[PDB]
RNA sequence: ACCUCGAUGUCGACUCAUCUCAUCCUCGAGCUGAAGCAGGUUCGAAGGGUUCGGCUGUUCGCCGAUUAAAGAGAUACGUG
RNA sequence: UACUAAGUGGAAAAGGAUGUGAAAGUGCUAAAACAGCAAGGAUGUUGGCUUAGAAGCAGCCAUCGUUUAAAGAGUGCGUAA
């Protein structure tokens, strides 16, 4: 993942998710994930 | 199972039939003694795995998009919409349509002619 | 929407009321290459081969010469075989599509206006 | 949505006893208890050979709980009347497995021997030492047990060597 | 170094009879040795033979082609 | 960057921009427009950066007009010197942004690409960007 | 394909398939190392001569400094 | 070593060649517990002196592997 | 220059340390155009510790031996 | 009487967000829309330029016709074509 201050979808599988009230993004491609906004 | 653009004489060129499971000569003898009249142009052929590709073969006559140029006395078309240089005569149009009739499942000569004029746009040619 | 739905309902209902030979079936998993092959078999006939929606078919049968809605809007796949006036070449197409599948299970319609079940329609086809 | 989806039931094989702390579901495949927080808003209606649960009130939290409980009851029923099975393949050079009592030992390239305790309620089947079949009625616990087994060894992207789920296939990676 | 090249010529002469199927060419345009072998380990054993017994050590360069005009 | 080739005065007061929108606060030639949110000072360097970014993402057929200009110059005192001894010295030229004014307008480009270009430009300038369609 | 070659086709022999292609002689040295790295010492190469052809852009600048 | 077996080897030797080679002796167990041999003609043989094999002790075939002969 | 100029003796060094984490190693994790080994990015983590010599009033700086690692600041660039 | 699930309250910026709720209208639908499932998703077409055969798909480009409810020289993957 990547700690950012602004996240946008990269591919269609890149979904903005929230785990433990923490906003991240998920994707089966390992080059798209980010965390903490 | 694969798709092959095979020759009209022998069937050696193309690494899509030498690794399917059929002996080269065992099918080449029939391909040479049956397609003797269809030698001289890249002709697509259809194969499929049934047990080990020992049967279920069919021919597909060459498409009228590179033949279209030669059918209308054009050496070669182009890749983009180019100037109008070639033209196929009406009698040659019927000849090409009835030659393609074996290839197509189209229900009429007009459908085949419409298909050819649909593919007659990459070389700026008129099919009628 | 509803407007296009009703317009197509009216058009197809009129088309089916004009025709007399119309039989539908559920034989399952029809494929587009199989559809092309069977159309080559039905090429002589103007008969159309397709599957039409269930509401439109149910209303066409409502205006359709011994109405019955239990299978024209229900019972899965509804393969349309309508031979207008002559359904003999359409019968050849029916025989071909029976050959295309494991067996024939007649669903609805008839060979010109007296609905009979599969007890004799299989013999009629072949 | 799934809250309006039907919930097939079979009272002749499954008894459903309502205790506000733990719902007790009993069937030919065993017995499961559902631990629940007090005062669940959902109301349960049992018909002849069928069950259906709705929400008495309308609320976002209640909206989520409706689907949650519907899914819980659905999976519980499927487990208690049909069961769950998970099939794993251990692909490796010399990686094998065996089971003694209720403990699964492994044969990996690890210098330290690898073992894993198996809890009750699940049955392990090892026909081939590279094949594992976990059978149970608790889908969530089967998944957890599989995860606890795989934390020692997972399929590596650089060469497929690990516990495949008989469908888990990724793209080949090779720096060489 | 040209002295090492002259000794390397004698080294190749003394190593050719070791393996008659070991090939060494002498390009006319570039009068330098052209080694052939069965892969990386072949080159390793040959260069070890040159650098141990004859004590001549040479760095690998790059092949040359006729390149007609 | 941009600069008049002759100025009568050298040390004027900078600005009192507080108030409402003034001058160009609407699209005139372009079909889409950038509008700010608060008044600040912007240097010609950032203006040129935004313009070159737009032109890079601009098509060869699209056109743009700038509705601002670095009319005034910046004046800061030299470093690590005491207070007083006259005013400072002139420096790079500065444009003032008012409340909700329009400073760039673009035309003859696909609308999604227009929004993309405006969003690209808006991160160069200190003010808060906002997009506006052609309001004839 | 990753080398911009010309695979003319493949013939079949008693236990092998043989790809008939063209490779520049400059691009032919070191091919055995990759062939082993791509066939694990089982693929084999036969290097015969058929005809010459114009050198690519790299060689014409390699010849002259 | 870790990653070796007898049945897989004696199957692959014919999967790749097919010369119908069939083993005569029988290895005990697998990689870590291989310290003796069951011959097809001779009885059990075991290796006592580790580190340096000098004596091979013959012993009768046991029950569980008797059919294995 | 607002307490202090009717009073804060001030820099480096020795002894003595301490606080914090924008974390150097030891710890762990995520990912990588990371085959492994050698790597890189980011995060959690302050529990611990993190050299001796040559030049020089000197910090710094340079070199050498290194060391698992020779962190970044502050405590009036701590300590009369 | 509502909003709030951060203890905002109890400091805060660009910027980011299917954040929470409400309002204004905007598409449909119970004739079952849509999510998913049993599927179908074909024929010229390996169209040629380029480039090996790069040619459903290294890339380019006219790219329309045919059966039909529906199909694209194919939505991508994926490959030697």
């Amino acid at each position: 993942m990547k700690v950012r201050a602004s996240v946008k979808p990269i591919c269609k599988d890149c979904k903005i998710i929230k785990r433990h009230q923490i906003v991240r993004v998920i994707c089966k491609t390992q080059k798209h994930k980010q965390r903490q906004g | 199972i694969a798709k092959i653009n095979l020759l009209g004489g022998q069937a050696k060129p193309g690494p899509a039939l030498a690794s399917v499971g059929i002996n080269m000569g065992e099918f080449t003898k029939q391909f040479n003694e049956k397609t003797k009249d269809k030698q001289g142009e890249m002709i697509p052929c259809v194969i499929t795995a049934y047990n080990d590709k020992s049967f279920d073969f069919i021919l597909k006559t060459t498409p009228v998009s590179i033949l279209l140029k030669q059918a209308a006395k054009l050496e070669k078309g182009a890749k983009n919409a180019k100037t109008i240089v070639g033209k196929i005569t009406m009698a040659k149009a019927k000849e090409i349509a009835q030659y393609k009739l074996v290839d197509l499942n189209a229900n009429t000569v007009e459908a085949a002619l419409k298909m050819v004029l649909g593919t007659a746009k990459q070389m700026g040619i008129e099919v009628i | 929407a509803k407007k296009d739905k009703a317009q197509q309902v009216a058009d197809v209902s009129h088309l089916l009321s004009t025709s007399a030979g119309f039989v539908i079936f559920d034989y399952t998993s029809m494929s587009a290459i199989e559809a092309t092959s069977i159309r080559k078999k039905l090429f002589k006939n103007g008969s159309k081969i397709k599957v039409i929606k269930n509401n439109i078919l149910r209303r066409a049968l409502k205006a359709g010469k011994f109405e019955g809605i239990d299978e024209t809007a229900i019972k899965g796949k509804l393969a349309v075989a309508v031979g207008v006036n002559e359904i003999v070449e359409t019968l050849k197409a029916v025989d071909g599509v029976v050959k295309a599948k494991e067996a024939m299970n007649f669903v609805c319609g008839y060979f010109d206006n007296r609905a009979f079940n599969s007890a004799d329609l299989e013999k009629i086809a072949k | 949505k799934i809250g309006n989806r039907t919930i097939t039931l079979d009272p002749a094989k499954v008894n459903l006893n309502f205790q506000k702390d733990h719902i007790a579901v009993k069937g030919p495949l065993g017995q499961i208890e559902l631990k629940l927080p007090p005062n669940l808003p959902l109301k349960f209606e049992l018909k002849d050979n069928n069950l259906q649960i709705t929400r008495n009130n309308e609320l976002k939290q209640s909206k989520i709980f409706h689907g949650t409980y519907n899914a819980l009851i659905t999976n519980a029923i499927i487990g208690v009347t049909q069961g769950f099975e998970k099939k794993l393949r251990l692909v490796g050079v010399g990686y094998r497995a065996n089971v003694e009592g209720e403990t699964l030992n492994l044969q990996l390239g690890y210098s330290h021997p690898i073992k894993e305790k198996i809890p009750k309620g699940l049955t392990v089947k090892v026909e081939k030492n590279t094949e594992i079949t976990i059978s149970g009625i608790s889908k969530e616990l089967v998944g957890q047990f599989a995860t606890e087994v795989r934390k020692w060894r997972k399929p590596e992207p650089y060469k497929g060597k690990g516990v495949l789920y008989f469908d888990e296939v990724i793209v080949r990676k090779a720096g060489k | 170094t040209k002295a090492d090249q002259e000794k390397m010529s004698i080294a190749l002469s003394k190593l050719a009879e070791e393996d008659p199927t070991f090939k060494t060419f002498t390009d006319p345009e570039t009068g330098q040795t052209i080694i052939a072998g069965m892969g990386e380990l072949h080159l390793d054993i040959l260069v070890d033979r040159m650098r141990r017994e004859f004590k001549v050590e040479v760095n690998v360069g790059a092949p040359q082609v006729s390149f007609r005009e | 960057m941009l600069q008049p080739k002759r100025t009568k005065y050298r040390k004027p007061h900078n600005v009192s921009y507080e108030g409402k929108a003034k001058g160009n606060s609407y699209v005139a030639f372009g079909e889409y427009g950038l509008v700010a949110t608060k008044g600040n000072w912007i240097d010609a360097r950032a203006i040129e950066s935004a313009r070159i970014a737009i032109s890079k993402c601009l098509g060869k057929t699209g056109k743009m007009w700038i509705r601002i200009f670095p009319h005034m110059s910046k004046t800061k005192k030299p470093l690590e010197v005491r207070m007083g001894s006259g005013k400072g010295n002139p420096e790079f030229w500065v444009a003032v942004v008012k409340q909700g004014t329009v400073m760039f307008e673009v035309a003859n480009i696909p609308e999604s690409q227009m929004i993309k270009a405006l969003t690209r430009a808006g991160h160069k300038l200190p003010v808060t960007w906002k997009i506006l369609k052609r309001e004839e | 394909s990753s080398r911009r070659g010309l695979i003319e086709g493949t013939e079949q022999r008693d236990n092998v398939q043989v790809i008939k292609a063209k490779v520049p002689l400059k691009e032919m040295f070191g091919y055995a190392t990759d062939l082993r790295s791509f066939s694990q010492g089982r693929g084999n190469y036969v290097m015969q001569f058929s005809h010459y052809a114009e050198t690519p852009k790299s060689v014409v600048n390699e010849i002259i400094a | 070593k870790t990653g070796a077996n007898f049945e897989r080897s004696v199957q692959s030797i014919q999967q790749r060649l097919g010369v119908k080679a069939v083993p005569i002796q029988l290895p005990i167990g697998a990689e870590n517990d291989f310290n003796g041999i069951i011959d097809l003609i001779e009885e059990k043989v075991y290796f006592f002196d580790g580190g340096k094999e000098e004596k091979a002790e013959e012993k009768p075939i046991p029950d569980q592997f008797k059919d294995q002969v």
